[PDB]
């Protein structure tokens, strides 16, 4: 039950996981989806690496900071390439 | 397609 | 199974295709000559939709389909009041 | 919409023989695009027509196709639609394709009405091809009664009644499965009852059981057909059981 | 003690020589003994240290354990798996089956069961040529080796080494004085299993050791069941052995091009119009003595056609495939009588080849046929079921129409299908008892999923009569899961198991055309569970009240109206309301409850445990029964 | 308006018509040979039922009547322990 | 449909609709008070045909669906109500809609069933969460959003 936004550049792809699941569960994901092997592809957390081990309870992503209504953000790099992803653009001001 | 499950009792 | 929702900036935002679908005019867009039946990007463009608006519908999309049948006193969708006047249009056009 | 359901109708009324088969590449691919420019057709369909007398492109496509295409060809498609059922009836082999796609078009350019979608294909091609069908199997049926005896006359009967039960499937709407073999009985095995009911002694007193498994099966779907024959066994068990439990 | 033994056995496992000998180090002969011969429950083999050792090919570990402790060549234990779970072996039977030469000659040099019989009589020699160490039977062969020692199905070492591709094992064999005429529990040779193989070699080999062909207790030569599996080497070798006779070796050749165009991995038309050749020209050469088949009545599976007696018909047919497909399989039921298991595989396949590319007209009549080919064989079916479930929701889900007939016959064949199963776990073992739930249930989830497509199509009166009659015969059936489920359970339930490949797209469970459909078909609304839940109490349980608001609406209306006691308590004394997860049930419920005296004096005396019995009619005492 | 549902003790029970045509054979009862078109007593005279348990059975009416579009929260009917088994059946008989 | 077009109005701005929803509605007691008992699932399906205003609005706020949510007999006359409930929902009506005290139909429900069938029979709807965040935020939506979204942010 965490909901996350994995970020390319621009592509950003909207994906959910079990909170007690691992990071390659997503990275087979990205790999079914942007067809980009995990061998080849490194995600990101907050500017921070993520190895493929450790699972996404303690990664940070809990089911309380990534609610469906407010994704959690994970970067993307392809091959190194560091995170460079192009933010959204700026709403306009209230009028 | 349904010729792929069909080497199951075969 | 994943379509691909681009903005008008240029932010493919791949979303999965029964969140997609409940929207009437992203499945509108995905019916009839637009379908594509073969699962190779299931891609459309939103010329006038921004990204910044397109990604607080495409988390509506995930929201609902998860809050759909709770009933339950659900979280509320934290929209920003310069989102608000700009996702209502989106909502109007993306209906439902 | 009703100037190109018009241009539809001016490319395929000048089809003398061929109207069928053009009105029904005609229908398919008006039918498709009806469907898709209702999807296209979405916002001025949620939030114009439906918030105010109007109708839906979706609706508007098919009735734009039934008030051009259908009512000014309601005499010329009908009068080949059962030209060819009847050729079907002869032996011939129709287009079951086109001739179905012709038949089911009347149903579903009315999907869209609430109270009744089969009114519009019940009165322009039900009831008429029910009145056809009625006097072909009465003609039918006037013409094995003069050539064959009741052994095959039943016989034939059966056979014509699994033939246009397996016809009308290929070509008719579910709905009217049951009407058109139903009108085609009491043409042929209750219009003749009595004639089958002045013979049903000699084929219980035979125990012809062909002839009485056919004879059945026949007036097991007439109302009043099968009480003779129940009361005609009986009589001829009595008199069986009278002939061997009194010597 | 255990964690000795136990780690001894890991030791040994892992052939850990130097753990062993510290492990047992400084113990007693009783001591010795018991380290090296305990069974142990590892890795879900209760085995010996030495049966572990001899299987892992330690040499080293099973000849310290044989010499310098001198275990015992009584080492009985469960021994591998995947159809080998037999128990008793000895060591020499698992050392040839692990394939190595230096411990089975170890454990024959320290005095192992050379013949030894298992529960099932597994014979070293058996296990041994299934592996292929030729060496390995060979060293049982010298020492004292009974060939006609075999499995409790007669089945020698000769047929199943025949039956791999292995011909030294073989040759060596028939030249050991080996039994080519052997026959098998089922009747089958050992020629049989050489031809299935396709390996000609060993087929050679046996007719040159006098294999004196002969038919199965089936019914099937082995020239037949070659021809059979698309095996042209093996059915090109009896006319150079010369004792196929003429009739044998057309009906081979007819069987074989008949083969070739409806097997899958062998599917080729070039090689069926080539052997049909071979057929015809072979019928047709001499004409004083010309040998003619028999003509069977046209199949409507098939169209209207049988087979080609005319061979300008066959060679009508060089321009098509369909129909050649068509004709093999015609030319396949001719042979083989229609009966034997071989021929609904290929009808089947053809089904689904016709499925592929959307001709379900075909591809419905001719999986009808091998449905029916299927229940007059007394074959389960199943499958079949499932099939005829997916093509139907497929064709449903693509908008196109499905044919009442059919899904009658389906429906017919299903429910006679479940009657056959219910029958067989009457009366099952055991053994089989878990498969046999496990298929039952399957039959019932395919049966619900039929009756969904059909209340999804549209079908006249007389149809629809037809299909809630073979509904309803079911229904007075009353048939039950493994939890107590009946049909309505099920059909309330959105824990029925769905198939995942087409019946999921279209058939929904819980669904209210289906409970609906099974109420006017007579069920008992008042039924439960093993934990007592009725319908109700499992329908009360959805989890999407709200977007499926009509069908959880749709099935409360129904049950209700079909009567269904609104406050009935399962064996936790819990109402429906009291079951009910969501507050939408529960106030729809609420809706549909009626109040009643009888039901709250009936709880009042359930609750003060006032005793019922014979001072109350019968009908309420079970109606305070279930209060 | 006003039936009048005898006990087999002799207790007149009158009660509203609307509340006693609630049960199965007491709509029954008050139909065919007994339908009292001059409306002058309307007697329903039970000679099984005891005058405890059709007191107790007139309060149901009574309560079933009052609390049945309520939905939330009715009351318990307080059935003692002594009269029940002998309110079940005055309840089967008169179909609740 | 003339009588629709026409625009009737009751003194305390009831529509037509609103009188056929409310149980509140006088009956005469003569002989209608035997057939014409109101609130009617035929009578308001009937309006809602013929192009009755849904989402009409009273003096006080309320809408069909804010009277009809009111309705205090709702089990025995369960099937009515519901009914009235999807003909409001199957002729466009704002489940959302904001009486003249802020006040969602399912704060006017005071009654389990009625809000139980409102709530299935509505769907999430971001189109209300945005116009309840612009209603919130008190932006100014003159001449910026669709002519039909301006009535739509109207409602809530």
């Amino acid at each position: 039950d965490v909901f996350l936004m994995i970020r390319r550049h621009k592509t950003t792809i909207f994906t959910d996981a079990k909170e007690s699941s691992t990071v390659f569960e997503l990275k087979r994901i990205v790999e079914g989806i942007l067809k980009r092997p995990p061998d080849e592809q490194r995600l990101y957390k907050d500017d921070q690496l993520l190895d493929d081990g450790k699972t996404l309870g303690e990664c940070g992503f809990t089911s309380q900071t990534a609610r469906p209504q407010a994704p959690a953000t994970v970067g993307l790099a392809f091959r190194f390439e560091a995170l460079c992803i192009e933010p959204f653009s700026s709403p306009p001001e209230l009028p | 397609k349904f010729a792929d499950h069909l080497h199951k009792f075969h | 199974m994943y379509v691909k929702l681009i903005s008008s900036d240029g932010h493919e935002f791949i979303v999965k295709r029964e969140h997609a679908l409940t929207s009437g005019t992203i499945k509108a867009m995905l019916s009839g000559p637009g379908q594509f039946a073969e699962n190779e990007t299931n891609e459309v463009n939103f010329r006038e939709i921004p990204s910044h608006v397109l990604s607080k519908v495409c988390m509506y999309f995930t929201y609902k389909v998860r809050y759909t049948n709770s009933s339950t006193e659900i979280p509320e969708f934290p929209i920003a009041p310069e989102i608000a006047l700009e996702l209502l249009m989106a909502a109007n056009f993306l209906d439902c | 919409l009703e100037n190109h359901v018009r241009h539809l109708h001016k490319r395929v009324l000048e089809s003398e023989e061929q109207v069928l088969v053009m009105y029904h590449r005609y229908w398919e691919e008006y039918s498709k695009g009806a469907d898709y420019m209702d999807c296209l057709y979405r916002y001025l369909n949620t939030q114009f027509i439906k918030k105010n007398p109007l109708m839906e492109i979706g609706e508007l496509a098919l009735d734009m196709w039934r008030k051009l295409m259908v009512e000014p060809l309601q005499a010329i498609l009908i009068r080949m639609l059962l030209r060819e059922i009847k050729n079907d009836r002869g032996g011939e082999d129709p287009n079951q394709k086109v001739i179905h796609g012709v038949i089911n078009s009347f149903v579903h350019v009315e999907q869209y009405k609430k109270k009744f979608p089969l009114k519009f294909y019940q009165e322009i091609f039900e009831s008429p091809f029910l009145t056809e069908t009625g006097e072909y199997y009465k003609q039918e049926a006037s013409n094995l009664l003069q050539e064959s005896n009741c052994s095959q006359y039943m016989e034939k009967v059966l056979g014509r009644l699994k033939d246009e039960e397996i016809r009308c499937r290929k070509y008719l709407h579910p709905s009217s499965y049951t009407k058109v073999i139903h009108e085609c009985q009491q043409r042929m095995v209750a219009d003749h009852l009595q004639f089958l009911h002045a013979e049903c002694h000699n084929i219980i007193r035979q125990e012809k059981k062909n002839d009485m498994a056919n004879m059945y099966v026949l007036l097991r779907a007439v109302s009043t057909g099968l009480p003779h024959m129940i009361q005609e066994l009986q009589n001829h068990i009595h008199d069986e059981g009278l002939r061997a439990t009194s010597n | 003690m255990e964690g000795l033994a136990g780690y001894v056995y890991k030791a040994a496992s892992e052939g850990k020589v130097l753990t062993l000998a510290a492990l047992l180090l400084n113990r007693s002969e009783s001591d010795i003994r018991y380290l090296l011969g305990y069974v142990s429950q590892q890795g879900g083999q209760r085995s010996t240290p030495l049966i572990i050792a001899a299987r892992n090919g330690h040499a080293k570990v099973v000849r310290l354990l044989l010499e310098h402790y001198r275990v015992q060549t009584q080492q009985t234990g469960t021994v591998r798996f995947d159809g080998y779970v037999i128990d008793g072996a000895t060591a020499l039977w698992c050392a040839a089956g692990a394939g190595h030469f230096e411990v089975v000659k170890l454990l024959v040099s320290h005095g192992a069961n050379v013949n030894h019989t298992t529960v099932t009589n597994s014979t070293p020699l058996r296990a041994a040529c299934f592996d292929g160490r030729l060496d390995i039977v060979k060293y049982l062969v010298e020492n004292n080796a009974n060939i006609s020692i075999a499995n409790k199905y007669d089945n020698t070492c000769l047929m199943i080494a025949a039956y791999k591709g292995h011909t030294d094992v073989v040759r060596y064999l028939l030249e050991q004085r080996a039994d080519p005429n052997a026959k098998a529990h089922c009747g089958a040779t050992a020629l049989h299993f050489a031809a299935e193989a396709g390996h000609i070699d060993i087929v050679k080999e046996l007719i040159k050791w006098r294999a004196a062909i002969v038919v199965n207790g089936h019914g099937m030569t082995p020239l037949k069941v070659a021809a059979e599996s698309c095996k042209a080497d093996v059915v090109e070798l009896l006319l150079s052995h010369a004792d196929c006779d003429r009739r044998s070796r057309i009906e081979a050749l007819e069987l074989l091009g008949a083969s070739f165009a409806n097997d899958r991995e062998n599917y080729d038309i070039i090689k069926t119009y080539h052997y049909l050749y071979l057929a015809m020209l072979e019928r047709f050469q001499d004409g004083d003595n010309i040998l003619e088949k028999e003509v069977l009545p046209p199949i409507h599976a098939y169209g209207n056609r049988t087979e080609c007696r005319n061979p300008q018909e066959l060679e009508s047919i060089r321009q098509d495939r369909d129909a050649l497909h068509m004709e093999g399989l015609i030319v396949r039921e001719r042979i083989l009588g229609a009966d034997n298991i071989d021929v609904s595989h290929p009808i089947i396949y053809r089904g689904a080849v016709y499925a592929d590319n959307m001709e379900f007209e075909q591809c419905i009549k001719l999986w009808l046929h091998a449905l029916h080919l299927r229940q007059k064989g007394n074959r389960n079916t199943h499958k079949d079921l499932l099939r005829f479930a997916q093509v139907f929701s497929q064709m449903i889900h693509l908008n196109e129409t499905v044919k009442a007939p059919d899904i009658e016959c389906v429906l017919r064949c299903s429910v006679l299908e479940i009657e056959q199963s219910m029958n067989r776990v009457k009366n099952i073992s055991d053994a089989d008892v878990h498969n046999a739930m496990d298929n039952y249930e399957c039959n019932l989830y395919t049966f619900l999923y039929l009756v969904c497509i059909s209340t999804k199509t549209q079908c006249s009166e007389e149809d629809q009569c037809k299909i809630n009659k073979q509904i309803y015969n079911l229904i007075h059936l009353d048939p039950r899961t493994r939890e107590g489920f009946t049909l309505l359970h099920l059909a309330v339930n959105s824990n029925t198991p769905v198939d995942d490949f087409h019946t999921n797209d279209v058939c929904s469970f819980p669904n209210a055309l289906v409970t609906k459909l099974l109420l006017d078909c007579g069920a008992e609304v008042n039924a439960v569970d093993n934990e007592g839940n009725s319908a109700l109490h499992i329908i009360v349980q959805y989890n999407r009240p709200i977007s499926d608001f009509l069908t959880l609406h749709s099935i409360i209306i129904s049950l209700v109206e079909a009567g269904a006691h609104t406050d009935m308590t399962n064996k936790q004394n819990k109402t429906p309301l009291d079951k009910s997860t969501t507050g939408v049930s529960e106030i729809l419920l609420k809706t549909q409850m009626k109040m009643s005296l009888k039901c709250l004096a009936a709880r009042a005396v359930r609750a003060n445990d006032i005793n019922y019995q014979d001072q109350i009619p019968r009908t309420l005492e079970e109606f305070v029964g279930f209060h």
